[PDB]
């Protein structure tokens, strides 16, 4: 699942039988652990 | 829940944008609701057609949202008029109109800050521990009609007095409250009594 | 009632479920209109039983023991002249139409009986030749002009009110 | 009743001021019950052509009136939002 | 062709429903001018000039 | 996160706070001559 961000250590807790965690809106935050955060975004 | 008012306009504005977040995420028809995985999974001539309709979908919504938003804002520059308006009678003077300054007769307002609003503090007059009186529209006196300048003849029992509208406060009647306007033959209800000379 | 729709709207997204918050919406704000309209008294005040006015008469706006609905004659030919499946419905208006003629009656009789005073907390009987001075003294008119023609001034209300009435009952 | 059919409430013959509107004069309060809302207080002012009443005494009410002035300022970017 | 009329029939509602809204507005604002109106003309003599 | 961001208001809490004290104080010392003039 390919997507553009910056990785980030991860201090949730996952489980053996997790790969993925999406959090509300159902879009990826953390995948097996790292945490998924875009790079920085604005208006001008 | 005494601030009910902002309260349903801070919960309406986030349900309105979490139900576009929510439909950011909707199929709309496609294979997937993820542009990534579409791009990366697909041929450009069918991956260009879903992308057509993702983008059908999620404009669609963002049109009914920017059109609620809308809505909801000329309800509040309305709101936000009328406050302007209370403001600017209520607080920076009295006002003589009822019930737009708080129930009853209104004294003064204070303004007070709210996180997305303003509260009227409204100090107002209401009368209480009424009692019952006798009163006559004149009184004829020597052949003459006599009306209350400010007040209103009334007469626990027997004895005449003139007292305000909105006050207990009886007084002597007297040619200084009083003015005299024809004889008492046309007035309907008049009473005769004596009107003290000073 | 077909399951291809709910298969090809569940992906579809949630429109329903906003459309149907905007009309629960606007169905709870008419309400919420009717009911600051009309309430703006919390007691149910009654005219007398005996109606002396001084010459003023108001058997044509109060309403009357012959059971119409408990409405006026006036009440009675505004709602006469007013004329009035696939998923749609009408949810009934919490407040029914004798409710808001009570409601009408109530304003009436506080009006007729209390003047202003009902307005501003409870309601003081007045004689209704006195608060009539007393709105003439709020134009500035003197309370003598009210006195000394208030035959005159009753006719002429009166007349005014059968006027209303016949522009009512024929005019369109 | 006239706005359909209520199911689990006992109706009951009194008046109270409205808590759950149901519809069509018909509020629902907390078992629950049903009934037809009250308007309001019931009195009859004892009117006559020669009384009036005057107050003797008054007093200081004061009253909170809360009005919106402002929402939150929202901005979209339809080409990231859209798109990504 | 299920989807196309979908689409037509939603876009119709949503049409009737922003109209709808219109009007609630517009109704509002009546209501809210007619309850001052009875606030400051039936419960009280109003110096406003017409 | 998505394109969606809050701009901040104008008029911060602590202003609009000082609006209303100005206001109320003015009411307090000088009544309505202020909505007025001096
Ligand atoms: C005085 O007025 C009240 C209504 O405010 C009424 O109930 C009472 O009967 C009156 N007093 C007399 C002696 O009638
Ligand atoms: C009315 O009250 C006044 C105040 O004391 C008194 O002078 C007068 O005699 C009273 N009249 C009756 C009939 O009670
Ligand atoms: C008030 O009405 C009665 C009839 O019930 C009458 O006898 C009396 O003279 C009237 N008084 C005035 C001041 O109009
Ligand atoms: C007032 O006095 C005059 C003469 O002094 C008399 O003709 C008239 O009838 C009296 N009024 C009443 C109401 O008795
Ligand atoms: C008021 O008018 C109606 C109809 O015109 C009439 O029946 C009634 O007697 C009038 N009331 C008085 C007090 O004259
Ligand atoms: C019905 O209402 C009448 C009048 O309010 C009351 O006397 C009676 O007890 C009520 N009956 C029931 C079963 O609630
Ligand atoms: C008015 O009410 C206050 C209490 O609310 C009381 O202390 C005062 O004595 C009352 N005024 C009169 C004249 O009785």
């Amino acid at each position: 699942l390919t997507g553009t961000g910056v990785l980030t250590e991860s201090n949730k807790k996952f489980l053996p039988f997790q790969q993925f965690g999406r959090d509300i809106a159902d879009t990826t935050d953390a995948v097996r652990i790292l945490d998924i955060t875009p790079c920085s975004f604005g208006g001008v | 829940s005494p601030l009910g008012k902002l309260q349903d306009v801070v919960n309406q504005n986030a349900q309105a944008l979490n139900t576009l977040v929510k439909q950011l995420s909707s199929n709309f028809g496609a294979i997937s609701s993820v542009l990534n995985d579409i791009l990366s999974r697909l041929d450009p001539p069918e991956a260009e057609v879903q992308i057509d309709r993702l983008i059908t979908g999620r404009l669609q919504s963002l049109q009914t949202y920017v059109t609620q938003q809308l809505i909801r804002a000329a309800e509040i520059r309305a709101s936000a008029n009328l406050a302007a308006t209370k403001m600017s009678e209520c607080v920076l003077g009295q006002s003589k109109r009822v019930d737009f300054c708080g129930k009853g007769y209104h004294l003064m307002s204070f303004p007070q800050s709210a996180p997305h609003g303003v509260v009227f503090l409204h100090v107002t007059y209401v009368p209480a521990q009424e009692k019952n009186f006798t009163t006559a529209p004149a009184i004829c006196h020597d052949g003459k009609a006599h009306f209350p300048r400010e007040g209103v003849f009334v007469s626990n029992g027997t004895h005449w007095f003139v007292t305000q509208r909105n006050f207990y406060e009886p007084q002597i009647i007297t040619t200084d409250n009083t003015f005299v306007s024809g004889n008492c033959d046309v007035v309907i209800g008049i009473v005769n009594n004596t009107v003290y000379d000073p | 009632d077909s399951t291809e729709c709910s298969n090809l709207l569940l992906q579809y997204g949630s429109f329903c479920t906003q459309l149907n918050r905007a009309l629960t919406g606007i169905a709870v704000e008419q309400d919420k209109n009717t009911q600051e309209v009309f309430a703006q008294v919390k007691q149910i005040y009654k005219t007398p039983p005996i109606k002396d006015f001084g010459g003023f008469n108001f058997s044509q706006i109060l309403p009357d023991p012959s059971k119409p609905s408990k409405r006026s004659f006036i009440e009675d030919l505004l709602f006469n002249k007013v004329t009035l499946f696939n998923g749609l419905t009408v949810l009934p208006p919490l407040l029914t139409d004798e409710m808001i003629a009570q409601y009408t009656s109530a304003l009436l009789a506080g009006t007729i009986t209390s003047g202003w005073t009902f307005g501003a907390g409870a309601a003081l009987q007045i004689p209704f030749p006195m608060q009539m001075a007393y709105r003439f003294n709020g134009i500035g008119v003197t309370q003598n002009v009210l006195y000394e023609n208030q035959k005159l001034i009753a006719n002429q209300f009166n007349s005014a009110i059968g006027k209303i009435q016949d522009s009512l009952s024929s005019t369109p | 009743t006239r706005a359909g059919c209520l199911i689990g409430a006992e109706h009951v013959n009194n008046s109270y001021e409205c808590d759950i509107p149901i519809g069509a004069g018909i509020c629902a309060s907390y078992s629950i019950i049903a009934y037809t809302m009250s308007l309001g207080a019931e009195n009859s002012v004892a009117y006559s052509n020669n009384s009036i009443a005057i107050p003797t005494n008054f007093t200081i009410s004061v009253t909170t009136e809360i009005l919106p002035v402002s929402m939150t300022k929202t901005s979209v970017d339809c080409t990231m939002y859209i798109c990504g």
